[PDB]
């Protein structure tokens, strides 16, 4: 059994380049990873960063796909003028890393919808995976802007453009910002100065924590065909609030008791969502929970009923068994150079409910104002769009919110 | 010559920023009821 | 030189109250 | 990989482009013969965007010198720096405009601008992927205008996909050097507004005012003033030189600068720049770089941006720092200071991040506001144009050379709807 | 976290604050050079109160000189210690007002103090949370007395919601520098009594007294003045920078000396001040601080407390000592000379102790005493401000600015209703 992982843009890769360093440090349970790799990008300045990088010799020289010249924060650019040249060579590559494969899992992209590689060439590559394949499923782990804190302008009409495809192309999709995890890092982590590399290395944390029941035997394993029922209640509601616990210092950890009870708690708490959004506005619909290391059922047993029992957060009316446990023996690594110390246990926990109804409709706005006035939209039409699909992204928004307000009653 | 547009323009402009002002007063005294 | 008095004048009122305006909207953006 | 070629015109072109490959060159270790010398490795795998490697290690840079008075050239050939160039290269006219804009553009440039695009062709085939052109020049002058003009309009017909950069100067009335600065700029911009891709808008005014107020130099000759403005040139062009936590090339700022393809006329600002008795009494941080490049006296303009609104804004940093400070940064900015921004565009700034910062500092900054008090100089412009042209002042150096009344006429009627767009856009 | 922000004016407020910048600095282990040497770390937990680190050790001091005439700002630069300060805080005007408080406070005021606002603003939101202000000046010359005290008018109008004192030395007949003293201190009280939180009156009267009869010096310059002054000034502000048993802060002390908003004039002494010849025979025990301090011979104002009430007082004990010793000798001196105390309060001492002495000394102490005696200092400027404005004297200096004469009416009604309204409370 194996899974591979695909990685488009700046965003991508580096998250790639701190997540492959932590599966070689991690590691017949290599099977699934030993790389079944591929980076690509535009821009040839990141991906070239890693050729002459400490992990030259790991990477087969082929993998590393690099395209001539940017998209430019352009979706169009990156979907319609450049892409169109690079898309074929990178899927048919990875054709023939599946046929490599024998118990293909599926396969798990890493982008960010803000840029133009990671957004544009990301839908693309992803239409002709979901026509080529089909069955075999695609996590996608995306990184969504922030609604106060941002670094491009034109990301809006990057964002609502990407996402109607990330609709009806993924799987399982799980939204991560960057002012959320700065908070993360300033209130537990304590880190008042973060950078890009300290997000990317928790990030990775979460990703190890839902595969590692592929690799490692557990009291209750799962796999992703799993998180595919007992997370998603409609075809087109897949998108996930994450969390983690405990985010922790070196320090703090050895004079903090580390238990199953609390983190289960503080895994629960707004206080330590991927994702800036309050979900006491929404109400959940279904919680997974992946316990590592030192689990005993009982424990993880007795937390769920306090949760359902507390009555600051509510579940929908539909679901009493409102969760999917999994539990898995070995503990999580650590890097060194790392911030997180080496705990016993931890918790990863991947949610869905209608607190996410909210970016949506938060997102609308930035893009409404910019599109009345037709701002940047000459960067985009004379790229080869027009007017059609920007109204048309537009109304299919429009329909996912009255679709999150329909099912949350 | 063209100064004496620019007062117009300076003029007009500075009395409509004295009635924004106004109203953002009491915007900020009615959130300041309901706090 | 009359009108150029009046024209570095206008502007430094019109600053002023600029600034002022300002204030008043960061105030409601923390309030709310 | 990505290239840029360079192409220098007239008298302003010519030394602030000779300012510009000494600290290009140094900063890629490149000796006064040509030959390697430095000592990082980075230093070397991209070279390629400025330079050639001819044959035993000798980098000739990718420039072209263009100018119509031989003065120039020798100056340029005497000092350092000057035995880098290829001899080929140094096209060059020989009877001189001389600050009539209708010699440098259509008597005089007639028989130069074939020389120049044949070694500009030959220049740009030369390497596989082309990232645009680079142009420094003036909007006073006729063989740095006129014919620097021309040749842009030129070069956009043959290659009307790749990128372009124009560093112009402008002529302000406070430093006023000809006395038909408005006749030459006006038709200037008239070509610059349907030619160029983006055009950072310079003066002397504010070279001059930087130079007093915050580095309170004694004596600022040209070669200061050529000094700021090549490292404003170095600081827009960093990122394809040097990897960075998040780039930002040429194409990926005007995307995100320019909201109406017509408004393509920036202001630019460089930091830190300090005294030199003062340099060791500050820190250097994020939050001091931008307390220095938001202030209005910092821009390279003779325009203040707090007389109107900015529409969008950008920031290019280099060295080792938290992009979170970055953002955080930008967004304190953008709330405290709400109305001079622009309403109905949330985020009217970039950012951008490279590791390498320029040689002696720790870390710079280079600010690009696409504002809309630039329209105050073009209303100062044209209240002079028509103050001379109600009265034909001047105008028959131009008549007899070809212009007639409805080129003057079309200008002023370009430079009225622009100020007017911006007028609208505030 | 808690921060004080420091302002010098004119040249009285110059040498006060050049000394009392040697004497912080080298209580922190700070060097001429301004890098860290000391050894302690308890010497670095508590320098953001009073300076910034720049780069490599370099801590600057959170200043601001402001004067009108270069002697004094040169006069800085060169003595030791000079090289600290961050030449962008001098702050500077070039006309001079001359000893003519309506030329501090209406002439060259309005042009200058806009200025010295904008370097107080970035020096107040380059840190996080304001303590205060501090502010030392004159009230006889004219660029310390007007200007300083519209800086404090246009201060307190911004951030109303601080504290702020203001150290200002008043003349006397016996010191009669300039011969319009009255004329400038009466307008300069009438501003202070509205505007500052807390005033601390000295006088140059008191300090040649203690430097004759305790100090015992043979030749005192004005640099042995400033140093009394500044150590008094180390000693108020000694708790917020070293943590003791009792802390007691500015804003602590204010709430607890000032029963009423107008009764905010107080007089300083400090302890232990004396001559070399005796320090060799003396004692360093709480009651032998004490009785030295509570002398009326060590006030540093011309103003005999035993010719009032007291309303309030304060000390302010630095170095190791038993609490109760201290609480004991408080209580002493409050019982036996009951009659010099105010009658319904009791406990009319404040009391704290810090566990860090200045270099030099084991053990010291710092008094703040508020009585009703300050008037006589009222009574005694205001019948010379009379005795010239019953005739017209110097008036068109005066008059010919701008003031009229309601402003001296008026002037004069607040003091005169000031000095009746301590004596009602007397
Ligand atoms: N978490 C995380 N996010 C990143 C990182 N780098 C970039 N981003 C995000 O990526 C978004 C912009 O896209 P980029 O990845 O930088 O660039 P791109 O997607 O390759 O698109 P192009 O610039 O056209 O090449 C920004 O909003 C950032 O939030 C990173 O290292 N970590
Ligand atoms: N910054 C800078 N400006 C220059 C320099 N030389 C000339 N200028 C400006 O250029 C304008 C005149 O342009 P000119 O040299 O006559 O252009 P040309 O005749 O077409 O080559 C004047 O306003 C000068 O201020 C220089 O070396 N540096
Ligand atoms: N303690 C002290 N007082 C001073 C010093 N220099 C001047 N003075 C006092 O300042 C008063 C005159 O004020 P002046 O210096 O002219 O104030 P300015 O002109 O407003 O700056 C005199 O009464 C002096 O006692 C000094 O170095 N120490
Ligand atoms: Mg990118």
């Amino acid at each position: 059994r194996e899974v591979i992982s695909i990685h488009i843009g700046q965003a991508g890769i580096q998250v790639g380049n701190a997540c492959w360093e932590l599966y070689c440090l991690e590691h017949d349970a290599f099977n699934t990873f030993f790389p079944r790799c591929i980076f690509l990008d535009l821009e040839p300045t990141v991906v070239d960063e890693v050729r002459t990088g400490t992990y030259r010799q790991l990477f087969h020289p082929e993998q590393l796909i690099s395209g001539k010249e940017d998209a430019a924060n352009n979706f169009a650019r990156g979907h319609y003028t450049i892409g169109k040249e690079i898309v074929d060579l990178a899927l048919d590559r990875i054709r023939k890393l599946a046929d490599n494969c024998t118990g293909l899992q599926g396969f798990l992209v890493f982008n960010a919808v803000g840029g133009g590689t990671g957004s544009g060439l990301g839908s693309l590559l992803l239409e002709r995976l979901s026509v080529d394949y089909g069955k075999k499923s695609k996590l996608g782990f995306t990184v969504y802007p922030s609604p106060q804190v941002s670094t491009a302008v034109v990301e809006p009409y990057n964002s609502v453009l990407s996402t109607h495809s990330l609709l009806e192309h993924t799987d399982v999709a799980v939204m991560l910002d960057n002012e959320a995890i700065y908070d993360i890092c300033r209130r537990s982590l304590d880190i008042e100065r973060p950078t890009y590399t300290n997000l990317n290395r928790l990030i990775a944390q979460v990703i190890s924590s839902l595969t590692a029941s592929l690799r490692f035997d557990g009291a209750l394993n799962v796999d992703i065909t799993e998180f595919q029922t007992n997370l998603v209640p409609y075809p087109r509601i897949h998108f996930m609030l994450s969390s983690y616990a405990p985010i922790i210092s070196a320090e703090k950890a050895y004079h903090e008791q580390l238990s199953v009870a609390e983190i289960t708690n503080a895994a629960f708490e707004p206080a330590s969502m991927m994702v800036k959004c309050d979900p006491r506005h929404g109400k959940y619909m279904a919680c997974c929970l992946m316990y590592r290391g030192d689990v005993v059922p009982k424990d993880v047993n007795a937390s769920v009923a306090t949760i359902k029992t507390k009555r600051t957060i509510q579940f929908v009316d539909w679901c009493p068994t409102g969760f999917k446990c999994g539990i898995n023996y070995q503990p999580p690594t650590v890097v060194p150079g790392g911030d997180l110390a080496k705990v016993q246990r931890a918790v990863c926990m991947i949610s869905n409910s209608t607190a996410i109804g909210e970016i949506f409709s938060r997102l609308d706005h930035k893009f409404d104002l910019m599109y009345a006035k037709r701002a940047f939209v000459h960067w985009y039409v004379g790229e080869g769009m027009e007017e059609g699909e920007f109204s048309e992204a537009r109304e299919d928004l429009a329909a996912l919110e009255k679709d999150f307000e329909e099912v949350g009653a | 010559p063209f100064a004496q547009a620019l007062i117009n323009r300076l003029q007009d402009e500075g009395d409509m920023l004295a009635r924004k002002i106004v109203l953002e007063m009491r915007k900020t005294k009615m959130l300041d009821q309901q706090l | 030189e009359a009108q150029q008095n009046d024209i570095k004048a206008l502007r430094r009122e019109l600053e002023l109250k600029k600034a002022k305006l300002n204030e008043l909207h960061e105030d409601v953006r923390r309030k709310e | 990989m990505r290239e840029i070629v360079h192409i220098q015109g007239g008298q302003c072109g010519n030394q602030i482009g000779a300012k510009f490959w000494e600290v290009v060159s140094d900063e890629h270790g490149i000796d006064p013969t040509g030959t390697y010398h430095g000592d990082s490795d980075l230093q070397l795998e991209r070279i390629n965007v400025y330079f050639n490697e001819a044959t035993g290690g000798r980098y000739v840079p990718r420039a072209i010198l263009m100018d119509l008075e031989p003065g120039t050239m020798d100056s340029v050939r005497s000092g350092p720096y000057g035995q880098i160039f290829r001899p080929d290269n140094f096209v060059f006219g020989q009877t001189g405009a001389g600050n009539n804009w209708a010699k440098g553009h259509y008597t005089e440039g007639a028989e130069l601008i074939d020389s120049v695009l044949d070694v500009v062709r030959k220049e740009a085939e030369s390497c596989d992927c082309l990232q645009g052109f680079q142009v420094c020049h003036s909007l006073g002058g006729g063989t740095g205008s006129g014919m620097g003009t021309l040749l842009i309009s030129k070069i956009r017909e043959e290659y009307p996909d790749r990128m372009m950069l124009t560093f112009s100067v402008v002529p302000s009335p406070k430093v006023s050097d000809t006395v038909v600065e408005p006749y030459n700029a006006t038709l200037s911009v008239h070509q610059l507004v349907e030619n160029a891709d983006e055009c950072m808008v310079l003066d002397n005014e504010a070279l001059y005012d930087i130079c007093f107020r915050t580095l309170k130099l004694t004596t600022p000759t040209f070669g200061d003033l050529n000094h700021l403005i090549s490292a404003v040139m170095s600081g827009i062009t960093c990122c394809l030189r040097f990897p960075g936590q998040l780039n930002a090339d040429l194409r990926k700022l005007a995307v995100n600068l320019i909201p109406f393809p017509r408004l393509h006329f920036f202001m630019v600002g460089f930091t830190p720049l300090t005294s030199r008795g003062s340099q060791q009494y500050r820190a250097l941080t994020v939050p001091e770089l931008t307390q220095q490049m938001w202030d209005a006296k910092n821009m390279m303009c003779a325009a203040d941006p707090r007389h109107g609104r900015y529409l969008t804004a950008s920031a290019l940093f280099r060295g080792r720092m938290s992009t979170k400070e970055v953002d955080e940064q930008m967004l304190n900015v953008q709330n405290k200071n709400s109305s001079y921004f622009v309403e109905w565009i949330p985020n009217n700034v970039k950012s951008s991040v490279c590791d390498i910062p320029p040689k002696g500092l720790k870390m710079s900054a280079t600010f690009i506001g696409n504002s809309t008090a630039i329209q105050e100089m073009f209303k100062r412009v044209s209240e002079q144009f028509t103050a001379m042209f109600r009265r034909k002042a001047f105008l028959h150096w131009y008549t007899g050379e070809g212009m007639d009344e409805m080129e003057f006429t079309e200008a002023e009627s370009n430079m009225n709807d622009l100020v007017s767009e911006y007028q609208q856009y505030q």
